[PDB]
């Protein structure tokens, strides 16, 4: 619940 | 303010390197599609004016008017940038620079003028950086580093940024912003 | 003319998304130096390795203080007014002043960055909320029709009477991830977390107080009665 | 220690490219004139073991033996670097990285470790710096920032040092050290 | 260990401008002199403030700045083993006879991570920085011939020369001190001769 | 004099 709250804006998207 | 309607017919010559919707497939050349219009439309007048060299674009916007310059940055900035993908040696440091910046070296965080997912201030001008291509992110910051581009004004914010980010920090920072969203 | 929000201190959510808020679209530019990350996850509740896995950009402990890579000589040569730190902001102007100015910027083409501030006219902050709120304009929308404090709502629906005002911000359609509601929540947990960063020992404090006050008010009863008594 | 006579003998080979007497013809190759024994001989080693990685050395010290090496390292000691010139642009610039470091960055200066005429210091194996090739300095400035050459050591002397070098830095810092004396 | 006597001059004001030439070019790359500002080093020593700013001013600083330099504290212990201390006060703290012996005391000794020891200060982190003009000096202590720019005795006069900047960068006020400490004495013994008559002429 | 008594010990060639 707060770690959903607390999720962090910028999201990367990685390879593999 | 510019007309993206006409900007797209405006615009198709430029999407040889650029591509048609500004999502270009060459990692060398930048995509101006999603870019911010302000900051566009800031760039190709620097390029016309020599104020930022780009020997790729000798004498191609020498014959556009500004409202065609406006409406070219209005068609792209119209677009979305597509997301490119981080390579995973380099994303936890290049996130790392990126969200945090350098509290030791006084190095700004990039999400402050770039924001948190990379999109840019588009009425502050400050461009759109998730998704660009890591090759061009990492020349920017190599250029703004050892000041080939200065084009960023006098207050020179990037010459100064990137003056303190390392070879293998431009690399890591590049690597996640290719893949930032 | 400030907009009020009602700020709930004991609110743990509100206070971690503000937080959440603060630590991407905030610390960019503005520091929380007088703050610790350890001492702000305690107090919203937040796990310390949550903390430091969510909050914490920046490398630095959980211990440390909130601060950041942008200097502010180099941030007032940028912008060309420094941000200053926001752990006091809160105290500083107040909580309606933040929220009227966080949702007061709108686009304006003569300034630096576009964008000017009805709180704050001329500021040097670039609209950084943006992407959320969306392009926000000075232009004509419907507004709640008031006559000498006659103000009209539907009696049936509930809803407001409105005429069209041309002054007024308006929020360019399909331009922002959040609606007014929903920007509207967004920026009071981010007020919520500046008034408990301003303020941290509130709650304590009034804890505290009470328990104070109960103790005076018996200690003036044994006072008045050795008093009163004594003096006869 | 080694023997300055034998290993004028043994040094002949070397001198294709580091010059007869250590004083190299070419910019790339560095001056080993006047350098100090010590250092000499420890880079000799690493270059040797491979924790210093010269591709134009392949093979060439692997035949030779501990005391073929101290040899040689004493023979180029015992003569002296020739000196060469400044670039009058850069030596300024250069001159105040050399003495004074940064401050603000936390730079050392470098007269300390290298004396204040870049002689070095011969037993603590602090390489003699003034006079080698502006070129060589350049790059062995690079390599160390870049963490290409890490044969300084596990307190990463020169990386850590090097690393607060700008480009620009370098090639001043490596003018003024090719003129210093 | 036995210390060599060294008569220091404060008043030599040629002395201490060739000590603090030597103390900027030798020393301050390792060592800061932060505590005290090139300002009053170059009014104390009568050097001008421009060929103080021009001759002894490395780091690009002030004139009013503090003798700071670029090595950190950590970083210098790190690659030394011990962090180089600041100097403005060391004078004080050892002496101006153990500064001169021990900068004459460095000795060739290859078991040492610097491939030098001090007979002053036994496994010293210090490299022999001053090695050019003293030239090699190996064990006592014997200087190799023709091995450094300076002799026996121009090399002790480098020496006495540094240690008298470094004794006065110590205590710049010890000149001062001395004249006004003069007039303060002589006036206490006035006033004393007033106050003795005084309490006589009451004790009668 | 003074100049002389403080020169700095480090000298460097320049081109021209
Ligand atoms: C969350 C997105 C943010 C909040 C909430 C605030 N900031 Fe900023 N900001 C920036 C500058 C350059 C200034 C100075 C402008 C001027 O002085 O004219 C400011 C100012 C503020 C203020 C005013 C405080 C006061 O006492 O007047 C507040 C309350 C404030 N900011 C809150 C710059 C930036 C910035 C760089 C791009 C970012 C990311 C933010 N500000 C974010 C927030
Ligand atoms: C290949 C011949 C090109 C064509 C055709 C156009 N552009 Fe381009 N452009 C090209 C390169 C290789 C680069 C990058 C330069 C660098 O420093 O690496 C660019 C850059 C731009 C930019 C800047 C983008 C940014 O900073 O994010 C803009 C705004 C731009 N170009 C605009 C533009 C327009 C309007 C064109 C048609 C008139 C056009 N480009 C064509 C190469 C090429
Ligand atoms: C050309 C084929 C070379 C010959 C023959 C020898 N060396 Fe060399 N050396 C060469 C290069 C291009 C370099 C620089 C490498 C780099 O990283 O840029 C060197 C360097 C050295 C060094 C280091 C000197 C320093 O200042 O650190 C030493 C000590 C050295 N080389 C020794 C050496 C000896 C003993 C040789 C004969 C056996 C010899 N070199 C030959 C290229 C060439
Ligand atoms: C870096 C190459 C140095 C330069 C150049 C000079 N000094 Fe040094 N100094 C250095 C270190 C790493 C140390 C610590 C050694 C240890 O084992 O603790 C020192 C120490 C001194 C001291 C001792 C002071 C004390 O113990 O209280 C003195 C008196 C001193 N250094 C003097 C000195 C002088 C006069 C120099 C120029 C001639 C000089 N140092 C240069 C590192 C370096
Ligand atoms: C404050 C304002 C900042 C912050 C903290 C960072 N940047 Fe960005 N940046 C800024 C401006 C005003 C501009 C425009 C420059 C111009 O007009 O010529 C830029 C531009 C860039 C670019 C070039 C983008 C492109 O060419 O498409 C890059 C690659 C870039 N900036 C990267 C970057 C990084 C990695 C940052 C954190 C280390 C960062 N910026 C911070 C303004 C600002
Ligand atoms: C004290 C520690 C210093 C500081 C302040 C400087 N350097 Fe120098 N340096 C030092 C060591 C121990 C070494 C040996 C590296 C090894 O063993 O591989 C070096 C070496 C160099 C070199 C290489 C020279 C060559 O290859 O012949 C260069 C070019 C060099 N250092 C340059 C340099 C500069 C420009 C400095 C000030 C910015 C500097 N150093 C300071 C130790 C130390």
């Amino acid at each position: 619940a707060i770690a959903k709250r607390l999720e962090p804006v910028g999201k990367v998207c990685v390879q593999g | 303010a510019g007309d993206a309607a006409a900007g797209q017919a405006k615009a198709a010559v430029c999407g040889a390197c650029h591509g048609a919707d500004g999502n270009s497939p060459a990692p060398n050349f930048p995509k101006l599609a999603g870019q911010g219009e302000r900051y566009l439309l800031k760039q190709m007048h620097d390029i016309k004016d020599g104020k930022r060299t780009v020997l790729e674009m000798t004498g191609l916007l020498t014959n556009l008017s500004d409202q065609d310059l406006a409406d070219i940055a209005a068609y792209f900035a119209s677009q979305k940038m597509s997301v490119g993908m981080a390579d995973p040696n380099l994303v936890a440091q290049g996130e790392a620079l990126f969200r945090g910046g350098k509290i030791a070296e006084g190095m700004p965080a990039c999400t402050g003028c770039h924001s948190p997912s990379g999109v840019g201030i588009a009425t502050a001008g400050f461009p759109h950086l998730g998704g660009q291509h890591a090759t061009y992110v990492a020349k920017q910051l190599t250029d703004f580093r050892e000041g080939t581009r200065t084009n960023d004004g006098d207050t020179k914010i990037m010459q100064s940024i990137a003056a303190k980010l390392s070879n293998k920090d431009i690399a890591a920072i590049s690597s996640y912003i290719q893949g930032l969203h | 003319q400030l907009d009020h929000v009602d700020i709930d201190l004991t609110d743990k959510a509100a206070m971690q998304d503000g937080a959440r808020t603060f630590a991407n679209y905030c610390m960019g530019c503005h520091s929380a130096k007088f703050q610790r990350y350890e001492r702000v996850a305690t107090d919203l509740g937040i796990p310390a390795d949550l903390m430091m896995e969510k909050l914490v950009f920046t490398g630095a402990k959980i211990g440390d203080h909130m601060d950041i890579g942008m200097k502010p000589a180099d941030a007032k040569t940028w912008f060309g007014a420094a941000p200053p730190d926001l752990t006091l902001v809160a105290r500083v102007r107040g909580t309606d002043w933040l929220y009227s100015y966080l949702r007061s910027f709108y686009e304006d083409p003569k300034r630096p960055w576009g964008v000017n501030n009805v709180i704050f006219p001329n500021v040097g902050m670039p609209n950084v909320l943006a992407p959320l709120q969306g392009r926000q304009v000075i232009g004509c929308k419907q507004v709640q029709v008031v006559e000498d404090g006659k103000k009209q709502f539907d009696p049936l629906t509930g809803t407001p009477l409105t005429h069209e005002a041309c002054d007024q911000l308006t929020v360019v359609p399909k331009t922002g991830e959040l609606n007014e509601a929903q920007f509207d929540e967004k920026v009071k947990n981010l007020v919520t977390f500046l008034a408990y960063s301003a303020n941290p020992n509130k709650l304590a404090s009034e804890r505290i107080g009470t328990y104070v006050l109960l103790y005076l008010a018996f200690f003036f009863v044994f006072a008045y009665l050795l008093k009163r008594e004594y003096w006869k």
